[PDB]
């Protein structure tokens, strides 16, 4: 899920 | 009455229709924003949602900004692209 994207 | 519908700038207490989105596999929050504002998957059992139906009424609780890191992800979008995540609770 964190591979995936982040919080900016 | 103090219930319509938000449709941009989100803040926490906005009434928010939320919809689900086909093409991204997900739902959303019903916006003017050229941005994509996902409902966060901690927010779908507490609005009778799963992982379908239409439409919901929510309440914005949080919002949260991220981008899409990998090329293929569970939002359908281009790597880089930016997008929120709002939790939500139902609206009654």
């Amino acid at each position: 899920t964190s591979s995936e994207f982040e919080v900016v | 009455h103090s219930e319509k519908i938000a449709i941009r700038d989100f803040q926490v207490g906005d009434l928010v229709l939320i919809i689900l989105d086909e093409r991204h596999d997900n739902y959303v929050l019903f916006t003017v924003s050229p941005t994509l504002y996902f409902l966060h998957s901690e927010s779908l059992p507490a609005l009778d949602l799963k992982p379908r139906r239409p439409w919901v009424l929510g309440k914005v609780m949080e919002k949260e900004y991220c981008q899409a890191k990998k090329a293929q992800n569970r939002f359908k979008v281009p790597l880089g692209t930016k997008f929120y995540r709002v939790k939500a609770v139902s609206w009654n």
